[PDB]
């Protein structure tokens, strides 16, 4: 029949048929009759569209305008496009039907159709499907044919058509083949797919045929049971009951005092920071400026160019770190608006930036004997030290100075807005004036600041001012530089790269008090101020830091402390309220008629708990969350993590649930395996440890 | 006075105060340096607790095979792969007994939704590895790659639309001698271009290609002190992967204990539902317990011949084609290879020298010069490397391929119920790798022997549960994906606010889309009345700072706020200004479902309402803002349109050809961009066919004089589609 | 505007790679060409978009006499340049020129900006209308219920409504007429007749439309009205340990 | 041309620095003879 | 002038 089909049709007409029948998902070689059909009614729908055209006068005519648009053969999105566009084009019904032919001289769509039966009955039978909405032309292979409209046709096109299909009959009986005209998905697998299928099955089976049949066949009814009868009785759960004497204190090392005194490992002075402040008017300022000024008003510690060392840490510089304090006084007090350090080359070895390792191509390192890999760094395990205690008891303080300034909002006309409203006052009034919101917008800023400037600048050193804006009970603004930084270099784009930050920080702390707690501090003695008539030294600390993009920008997100610090206590006022219906935000924080002030026990003191007010409690806790963002790492998540499961098991020990733990040692040495130099990990090891034993003479009552 | 903040613990419960113990307001950990050695940490893992198994070496690709399955039973508590293939037969029988039909309804469901699926679903997904640049490359770019590869083989389907063909021609290219591809060059002409070139390789390196794996470090994962490999696999078994994992959700949909397609609020009615009905199920006087579980180790100890055998059991009475089609993924998984990081870093101090060392490389240096880890590391992982940087890991899983598979396997172990009929009755709920059970007894002894008896049972199936990480209380406290239940009242606290900041694409869209997530939050997580207005007032001074609109009676100084301040000046009625345009924030908490522009346009003056929304403006993912998620916002000046931020010069070419001719359609076809074009023809065709109409209509309508009707004809008729 | 199509797909196909990528890619995958791209910008949108906002000219402005009428520099801040580009061979633009076209320019007519956002102003008014009663401060008990999310103009399946949609924007681009557009056929109707002569894109008009029509339904805890009047404001009306009246307008 | 770099030695060649951080470096001292 | 390195840090500078 292919024979027939390529000698009878033209290419174009046997692709279009092709094509059609792919539409429909019918395969032409398997069906070759329908094959010839399709290519028939294409090819009589084009001997009737062609030889046809209409003037500039839009009357029919032999040739530019053709008379007939084709519709069949097109594809069915295509021809769905063009029926659509020429029925809106001339507001005409556009027929359910795809059409096989347009007529413009009408404006009318036509149906072509063949059949080997008598005309008028396929003729009525189409009309039934279709209705008259479409012109029906059929054509017979008996020189017989029914049309709807007998002026659309002229003698010529019928006769060449009926010709041309007669002369295709006559060519079917001859070869025999008018009497002869009258599966879904096969996913086949290939050669190696099935060869890895062969060779993936569990031991025991040959092949994937073998599986497929025991899988299907096989039944198994006591498989579990016989496995553990047969299986060995040392696996097991090894269950044991959990009483108070089982818990243990957290990390003992913590305890010996041979270890060193864990050191001060933050970013930024958090407790002992010296802000020198200089008051505004409001207007918001670049740093540049605000740095030159507020050095201005302590000309002299600006103009302090002799270092006093007080130490130097292990291998710090003196003259590197001051030679790079000076230059960045000179770079923040120059008339030049920009920033950037005027060395540059001295900065390069101050910075430790030059001293770092060249690459060489691999097979030289390979031939190279002596190049090996470095054994790891592990963290160095230090004992409890005090300063972090006295930390936290100085953060949670309120001061005189608020330095958290919040956006406003719509006004307020539910009754909901409004609780919300005075829930929001009470928090922020009792957070805004605590230390650790000024530390914490101190953080913020100089982290936005670093990374603006990272973003800016790659290959250069930047001096950064350590700024903050603080509004005090009367409503005056400070400007407070807490110091400077040089920010060197970067050179490297993505997530974990180091940027070396070098940070001059003001300080009023002696740091012989506690020597144990900057032993990577290099501190200067620049001078001394009158703070309210009395005289107090101001040093200098220095040092040489390491920071990367994500850093920074977490930096920037340590404000979502502060709704840390809000959910917390809207829940427990929010329990209150359910207790007894009327708000009990007011009683909860200061007390009212039925209810006495909400206390929470926040401390001890000589071996004896101390309680402390609601405001207490959320100072404490906002503290909390400060704190574990600025000594947050891998170390710290991980001891949270793992305590988490000793925080529940003490939990349902004091509800009397009777826990039970499969294996007890293995928690504590998850949970101690992170304890290794991280301050906050190990002083919260020693709060677990204090509050566990407190719990336990709780229990014993 | 000495402040213990784990003091505020005796007034109040741990579950209450529990958000207080997570650090998330800190820097996720973050991976520093090359993820080579957790890669291979993860591999020596794996093959730990499988070398029990039998090993043999893959004719197909050389490597060596690994398989614990069915191999000796444990004999300590360390963990275990030796799952048997008979229990796991039994679990899915008492599954699919407990279930009636749920198997052959959930491969019906699966295989009508592949029938019509088409190939650009696989365009969805995270970064993908691609076989012909071996990088990782979007999904969308890989895919067009292999098309174009398979082209140039003369591998054709893709161009079919439905997705089976394509997976069809994807199996044929594991037979074809050698494959041909497009590959990227970097050739230093100084600079350095990279372009295309036809690249050839073999037939055993291209199915190494297709099964490898790429294997980054988990970076970010807040919670652990050791950080992990995640891989990603390529084009091939993305497909396959996809089926597999629809007929595994359509299973898990209708399981009680599955709980990982389950996502939202109603993760706590989950949790009270099932402690409900285990506390009405306990007998009289009876005691009930809870263990609060934990699966380590739970993706290397994971077989895929298991999940294979899953996949054969759930599909028992499908047509063959299907049951083949679902048998390919967990094929390819048995046979994956593992790519190792980027190398070790060797130094020299007293040279203060540096080099990489590639994997490739690995062992063409002395192991003495490799630290006392690394060392133990490469000496135990020679067996299963390969001369080309890879590893075999033939045993166990990677995690993030197969969960809801998983699920149904948990969920599995978890229907036994009981064994040998002892006077306990377990049930728990179970989500990839989390799981809480509940045994009910009558006394508590009896409650510990069901529990023993369940790990044995998991440890019979391949799960491994943590004793470290897992403990067991009474009935009415535990914990389940992150959410602390107890005595009826759960927190699903594990600080869900993701981030109160601008999301990203412009002003009117990172506004509404920010109140959304207040909205939102508030609606799911809980969230408090003042909690949500101070995220509120931070929300806006983070959009205030990124997009430079303070308040026009802010001194805030900068190029646009001159111009804020001047229009703060100029119109009579504030209230009406957007916040992108200096004006007051008038969000509060009953107006987050109202964009900005509506909430003032009666507030607006009738000159700002005019300018802001002039029909022809100069400056004008709509739907969904890049996961996809919709917000509410209205066209205007504000909705512009962002720039389009080793010299890469052939690829950008690349780029732009793609971008143009994309534009070029859908000018001509306006509805392609809202309704995806469909069609097995070339665009040229659809662009020839659809201009020649449209010049007809202008004709014939008036629109086109006779001499640019003839033009354009002639023009069409050049094209070669009239 | 036909002529101009035709012109500018003869220059592209002029181009070897444009026309091998015309030729072999069907329409089929056109969806997978529209997502190819192959660069690394960044993981974090709003960094970049931080970063961008700094940027002198971070904004894509197109060519017309409208974009000709914003001027050059505005005392001393350059809203926009001539410079050429080759990226994309347009304008570039600043945030400064949208502040200075919302600031001065000209006041362009907003006659059916209603109507095309009908459903927003619909929302606005349910809310400005409402009233608000008390609180309860007591545990309230909350049934999970699968309510619908927002209002709808007229409910239909997702797919009848992408037909509708197709009706109302673009008709000439859909196929096979079935048994939905006479049934919803006085809404085309009265959609078109809303939507004549507005020049807003029509991919912003099909999407609003959808968000219109296609329903949205969600499993969430509900003690009191579940319809969508009061599913609409529900974030501000239940809660843990208090309760709020609501009477939507 | 890159490996005789190294064999020879030819890379392993100090840097120089400008006098200013060697007066103030003090872990740089005279070589002896 | 004279010559003085650092061997650990591999750095030379001649002092005039
Ligand atoms: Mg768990
Ligand atoms: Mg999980």
């Amino acid at each position: 029949m292919d024979t027939f089909i390529t000698r009878n049709f033209q290419t174009t007409i046997i692709q279009k048929a092709k094509n059609t029948m792919a539409e429909f998902s019918e395969d032409p070689e398997l069906q070759p009759a329908m094959l010839f059909n399709i290519c028939v009614h294409l090819e009589v729908c084009y001997v009737i569209s062609d030889m046809n055209f209409l003037d500039e006068e839009g009357k029919a005519y032999t040739a530019l305008r053709p008379q007939y648009e084709v519709i069949e053969g097109m594809p069915r999105t295509i021809a769905w496009m063009v029926q659509r566009s020429l029925a809106q084009e001339h507001g005409i019904e556009t027929p359910k039907y795809l059409a096989d032919l347009f007529d413009y001289k009408t404006k009318r769509f036509i149906e072509v159709g063949i059949t080997k039966g008598l005309a008028d009955d396929y003729f009525w039978k189409k009309k039934e499907k279709l209705g008259n909405s479409m012109e029906l032309m059929i054509f017979s292979y008996n020189q017989d044919y029914s049309l709807s409209n007998e002026s659309s046709l002229d003698e010529e096109g019928k006769g060449r058509v009926l010709s041309r299909l007669t002369e295709l009959q006559a060519e079917l009986s001859l070869k025999n083949l008018w009497q002869v005209l009258i599966k879904g998905i096969d996913f086949k697998l290939g050669q190696t797919i099935s060869r890895l299928r062969d060779i993936s099955v569990p031991a025991g089976f040959s092949n994937f045929e073998g599986m497929r049949s025991y899988i299907d066949n096989i039944d198994p009814k006591g498989a579990i049971e016989r496995n553990l009868a047969r299986m060995s009785p040392l696996v097991s759960v090894t269950p044991k009951k959990l009483t108070w004497e089982d818990l243990r204190p957290i990390g003992p090392h913590i305890y010996n005092h041979e270890l060193p005194e864990v050191p001060y490992n933050a970013f930024l002075l958090m407790s002992d920071e010296l802000g020198l402040a200089n008051m505004t008017e409001g207007k918001s300022k670049k740093p540049k400026t605000l740095a030159k000024e507020c050095l201005e008003k302590y000309s002299t510690l600006r103009d302090q160019t002799d270092p006093i060392l007080i130490m130097k840490s292990e291998k710090a510089n003196e003259n590197f770190l001051w030679k790079l304090w000076r230059d960045c006084v000179n770079t923040i007090s120059n008339e030049e608006m920009s920033n950037e350090l005027q060395k540059t080359n001295y900065a390069k070895w101050a910075t430790g930036d030059g001293l770092t390792y060249q690459k060489i191509m691999k097979e030289v390192a390979i031939d190279d004997e002596t190049m090996c890999q470095e054994e790891p760094k592990i963290p160095n395990k230090c004992r409890v030290a005090a300063w972090v205690q006295t930390e936290m008891n100085l953060l949670s303080t309120l001061t005189s100075k608020r330095a958290l300034d919040l956006p406003e909002i719509g006004p307020d006309v539910a009754p909901v807005e409004h609780v919300g409203s005075e829930r929001r006052k009470y928090f922020v009034n009792e957070i805004n004036y605590c230390k650790a919101s000024t530390v914490m917008m101190k953080y913020v800023l100089f982290h936005t600041s670093l990374l603006n400037e990272s973003n800016a600048s790659m290959g250069k050193y930047k001096v950064i001012p350590i700024t903050n804006r603080v509004v005090n009970e009367k409503g005056e603004s400070f400007d407070m530089l807490y110091g400077l930084a040089v920010k060197g270099q970067s050179h490297l784009r993505g997530d974990t790269d180091v940027v070396t930050v070098v940070t001059f920080e003001f300080s009023s702390t002696d740091p012989r008090v506690d020597s144990g707690k900057w032993p990577k501090y290099t501190v200067f003695r620049i001078g001394s101020l009158f703070v309210s008539g009395r005289e107090k030294s101001v040093y200098l600390y220095c040092r040489v830091n390491g920071t990367n993009k994500i850093q920074m920008k977490w930096g920037m997100e340590a404000r979502r402390c502060l709704l840390q610090s809000m959910q917390q206590m809207e829940a427990i006022v929010e329990q209150e309220s359910s207790i007894q219906g009327y708000d009990m935000t007011k009683a909860c924080f200061k007390g009212d008629r039925v209810n006495s002030p909400k206390t929470f026990s926040i401390g001890t003191q000589e071996g004896k708990l101390v309680k402390g007010s609601f405001g207490k409690a959320l100072r404490v806790i906002f503290t909390k969350c400060l704190m574990h963002y600025v000594f947050g790492n891998a170390q710290l998540e991980g001891f949270s993590a793992e305590s988490r499961r000793l925080l529940l098991l003490i939990q349902a020990l004091k509800d009397r649930k009777g826990p039970w733990v499969f294996d007890l040692e293995g928690m504590y040495s998850g949970i101690e395996e992170c304890i290794s130099n991280n301050p906050w990990v190990i002083q919260s090891a020693y709060w677990f440890n204090e509050w566990l034993g407190f719990e336990k003479e709780g229990s014993k009552v | 006075m000495n402040i213990n903040p784990y003091f505020l613990f005796i007034d109040v419960p741990i579950q209450a105060a529990i958000s207080t113990t997570f650090p998330y307001t800190g820097v996720p950990p973050y991976s520093h340096g090359t993820g080579t050695g957790y890669t291979i940490d993860t591999v020596i893992r794996t093959h730990e607790y499988s070398n029990k198994g039998k090993q043999y070496i893959s004719d197909v690709t050389g490597c060596t095979m690994v398989d614990p399955t069915n191999g000796p039973l444990p004999e300590d508590n360390e963990p275990s792969a030796y799952a048997q293939l008979d229990c796991v037969l039994e679990a899915l029988d008492r599954m699919d007994e407990e279930h009636p039909g749920l198997f052959q309804a959930a491969s019906q469901n699966a295989m009508e939704t592949l029938m019509v699926t088409t190939v650009d679903k696989l365009t969805q997904g995270r970064q993908t590895f691609d076989w012909t640049v071996c990088r990782n490359q979007p999904a969308a770019t890989a895919l067009n790659t292999t098309i174009t590869s398979f082209r140039l083989n003369d591998l054709n389907g893709a161009d079919k639309g439905g997705l089976i063909p394509f997976c069809q021609d994807i199996i044929d290219s594991l037979d074809r001698p050698e494959m041909t591809f497009f590959s990227v060059k970097n050739i230093k002409k100084i600079k350095r271009i990279p372009m295309k070139v036809k690249d050839k390789i073999t037939k055993v390196e291209y199915i190494k290609r297709a099964l490898s794996l790429n294997t980054m470090t988990k970076d970010a994962e807040r919670g652990k002190l050791k950080r992990r490999a995640i891989a990603t696999a390529g084009i091939q078994i993305r497909g396959f992967v996809l089926v597999v994992e629809n007929l595994a959700k359509n299973i898990c949909e209708n399981l009680e204990q599955s709980g990982l397609p389950v996502g939202g609020n109603e993760k706590k009615a989950k949790l009270s539902n099932a402690v409900a009905k285990m506390l009405s199920n306990c007998p009289p006087g009876g005691i009930s317990m809870t263990v609060t579980g934990d699966n380590t180790k739970w993706n290397e100890c994971l077989n895929p011949r298991i999940f294979l055998a899953m996949t054969e059991r759930i599909t028992r009475d499908s047509p063959i084609w299907f049951r083949d089609f679902c048998s390919i993924a967990p094929v390819l998984f048995s046979n994956k290879i593992a790519r190792l990081g980027k190398g070790f870093m060797i130094t020299s101090k007293t040279k203060r020298l540096k080099a990489q060392i590639p994997c490739p490389d690995l062992f063409s240096i002395p192991l003495e010069r490799y630290n006392e880890e690394t060392r133990a590391k490469l000496k135990k992982l020679k067996p299963f490397f390969n001369e080309e940087g890879t590893a075999s890991l033939s045993p166990g899983m990677m995690m993030g391929m197969f969960n809801m598979l998983s699920t149904v396997l948990g969920v599995a172990a978890l229907g036994i119920k009981n064994i040998g009929n002892k006077e306990y009755l377990w049930d728990g709920l179970q989500s990839s790798d989390d799981f809480a059970l509940f045994v009910n007894a009558k006394d508590e002894e009896t409650c510990m022997e069901g529990i023993n008896d369940f790990y044995r049972t998991c440890k019979l199936l391949g799960i491994n549960m943590s004793k470290k990480k897992s403990y067991c209380n009474e009935t009415g406290m535990f914990e389940f994906t992150s959410m602390f239940y107890r005595d009826g009242f759960v927190s699903n606290f594990a600080m869900e606010l993701p981030s109160f900041g601008v999301a990203g694409v412009n002003e009117s869209a990172d506004m509404a889309i920010g109140m959304t997530i207040i909205k939102n939050n508030m609606i799911n997580n809980g969230m408090g009345p003042a909690t949500a207005q101070t995220a509120i007032q931070l929300f806006i001074a983070d959009y205030r700072y990124t997009y430079k609109c303070h308040r026009g009676d802010s001194k805030v100084e900068g190029k646009r706020m001159k111009i804020i301040k001047e229009l703060w000046e100029n119109t009579k009625g504030r209230d009406g200004l957007l916040v992108a345009d200096g004006g007051p924030n008038i969000y509060n908490l009953r107006n987050l479902h109202i964009p900005e522009i509506v909430l003032k346009y009666n507030l607006m003056d009738p000159e700002y309402k005019g300018r802001l929304l002039h029909p022809q403006n100069p400056f004008v993912g709509i739907k969904e803002a890049d996961k996809k998620m919709d917000y509410d916002a209205v066209s205007g000046t504000h909705s512009w349109r962002t720039k389009r931020n080793t010299d890469q010069r052939n690829m950008i070419l690349e780029e732009q050809c793609y971008a143009k001719c994309c534009n070029l359609f859908e000018a001509c076809f306006n509805s392609a961009s809202y309704r995806k074009p469909v069609g097995q023809h070339s665009m040229l065709e659809a662009m020839a066919h659809r201009l020649r109409m449209d010049a007809r209509l202008d004709y014939e309508s008036g629109r086109m004089s006779k001499d640019d009707f003839e033009k354009a004809m002639a023009h069409l008729g050049e094209i070669g589609y009239i | 505007m036909t002529l101009a199509k035709i012109e500018l797909l003869k220059q592209l196909l002029r181009d070897n790679e444009a026309k091998t990528v015309l030729k072999q890619t069907t329409v089929d995958q056109y969806n997978i060409i529209r997502k190819f791209n192959t660069s690394r910008i960044e993981k974090n949108p709003s960094l970049r978009m931080k970063w961008a906002m700094c940027s002198n000219f971070p904004l894509a402005l197109t060519k017309g006499d409208m974009a000709n009428r914003i001027p050059l520099e505005y005392k001393g801040i350059q809203l926009k340049t001539n410079a050429e580009d080759i990226g994309t061979k347009g304008q570039m633009c600043s945030i400064a020129a949208v502040t200075w076209w919302n600031t001065y320019g000209p006041i362009g007519d907003t006659e059916g900006f209603e109507r095309v956002y009908e459903s927003f102003f619909l929302r606005k008014m349910r809310l400005d209308n409402a009233t608000w009663g008390r609180i309860t401060f007591g545990p309230v008990e909350r049934v999970r219920k699968r309510v619908l999310l927002n209002p709808l103009t007229k409910e239909m399946p997702p797919d009848e409504a992408s037909n509708v949609i197709m009706e109302i924007l673009f008709p000439k681009e859909a196929g096979i007429p079935r048994e939905s557009t006479w049934i919803h056929r006085e809404l085309i109707k009265e959609k078109r007749e809303k939507l004549k002569g507005t020049m807003i894109t029509p991919i912003v008009l099909a999407y609003m439309l959808e968000r219109e029509l296609v329903a949205r339904r969600r499993f969430l805890p509900v003690a009191g009205a579940t319809s969508a009047e009061f599913i609409e404001m529900l974030h501000c009306l239940q809660g843990e340990n208090w309760r709020q009246i609501y009477h939507p307008g």
